[PDB]
């Protein structure tokens, strides 16, 4: 799983986060409607005009969750797990788009860390977001 | 492929500011170091045992030019991809064996090469014509699969 080395980097990478939470769950999601549109069918109900009222609200949600499972890395399940519930047994997320969020989240931080991005510290982060996704799934197993 | 007029503007409004060796060097060592595996292709390469030691690899760096500089010919001729790239479908596939599911994997990660550097240059729109790139090429690189 996670690595000692791992854990560590992930932490130092959501300190300086920051506060941003809003704007960058934000900025993701939204990079992921466009770049992904076939993901916007999830979305009916949804309204997606850049800066859409919503998104806003939806963004730091999935922002505060990530953090959330952050704090609590050593045990992610009973952390995020509650969305396990939702997005397979009501939503039905296809388990593929899950990485296509992964790959815009570590854009929109790419974009404003870039030093702080390094191989290293690009790894964990994957490796954090593949069980984050791995437990919101779960259901599927 | 269905090639936008501010699609291409953009492709190529990029391109003409992409340093080659050094985003070239990064995303290779970024694919080794990020997906461990990989590094199977390229023991002849040497040294490849740490991420340190990745990085400091004058091969992995050499090879890694020739790489995006390949993408490169992608870009300026955004018509003929499956052309430009039949040739080197072949390598990847009867010679090297290569699983089409790691030319993607070195497309997304072009994307986080590109965008570390251009930061907030690198607009949504900029995204969505870039991974539409990645996608079509590597697409080019299997067809010799089928
Ligand atoms: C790490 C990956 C993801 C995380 C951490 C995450 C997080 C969240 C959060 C925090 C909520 C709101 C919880 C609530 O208010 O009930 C939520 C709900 C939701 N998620 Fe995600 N999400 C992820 C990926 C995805 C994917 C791949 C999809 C499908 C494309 C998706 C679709 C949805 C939808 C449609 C809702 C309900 C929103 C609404 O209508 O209010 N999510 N998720
Ligand atoms: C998807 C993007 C890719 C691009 C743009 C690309 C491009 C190229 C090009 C132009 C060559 C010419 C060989 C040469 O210059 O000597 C080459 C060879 C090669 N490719 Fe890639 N290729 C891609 C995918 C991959 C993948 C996924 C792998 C394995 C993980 C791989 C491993 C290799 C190796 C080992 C060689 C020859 C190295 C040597 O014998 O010195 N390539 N590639």
């Amino acid at each position: 799983v996670l690595s000692g080395t791992d854990k560590t980097n992930v932490k130092g990478i959501f300190s300086k986060i920051s506060s941003h939470a809003e704007e960058y769950g934000a900025e993701t999601l939204e990079r992921m409607f466009i770049t992904y549109p076939q993901t916007k069918t999830y979305f009916p109900h949804f309204d997606l005009h850049h800066g859409s009222a919503q998104i806003k609200a939806h963004g730091k949600k999935v922002a505060n969750a990530l953090i959330e499972a952050v704090n609590h890395i050593d045990d992610i399940s009973g952390a995020l797990s509650k969305l396990s519930d939702l997005h397979a047994q009501k939503l039905r997320v296809d388990p593929v788009n899950f990485k296509l969020l992964g790959q815009c989240f570590l854009v929109v931080v790419a974009i404003h860390h870039p030093s702080a991005l390094t191989p290293e510290v690009h790894a964990s982060l994957d490796k954090f977001l593949c069980a984050v996704g791995a437990v919101l799934t779960a259901k599927y197993r | 492929v269905q090639w936008s007029a501010e699609e291409k503007q953009l492709i190529s409004g990029l391109w003409g500011k992409v340093n080659v060796a050094d985003c070239g060097a990064e995303a290779l060592a970024r694919l080794l170091i990020v997906y461990p595996w990989t590094q199977r292709f390229f023991a002849s390469f040497g040294n490849l045992s740490s991420p340190t030691a990745i990085l400091g690899n004058p091969m992995v760096r050499a090879h890694g030019k020739k790489v995006l500089t390949s993408f490169g010919d992608a870009v300026k001729n955004l018509d003929n991809i499956k052309n430009t790239f039949a040739q080197l479908s072949e390598l990847h596939c009867d010679k090297l064996h290569v699983d089409p599911e790691n030319f993607r994997l070195l497309g997304d990660i072009l994307i986080i090469v590109l965008a570390a550097h251009f930061t907030k240059e690198f607009t949504p729109e900029c995204q969505a014509a870039w991974q539409k790139l990645v996608r079509v090429v590597a697409h080019a690189l299997a067809r010799k699969y089928h």
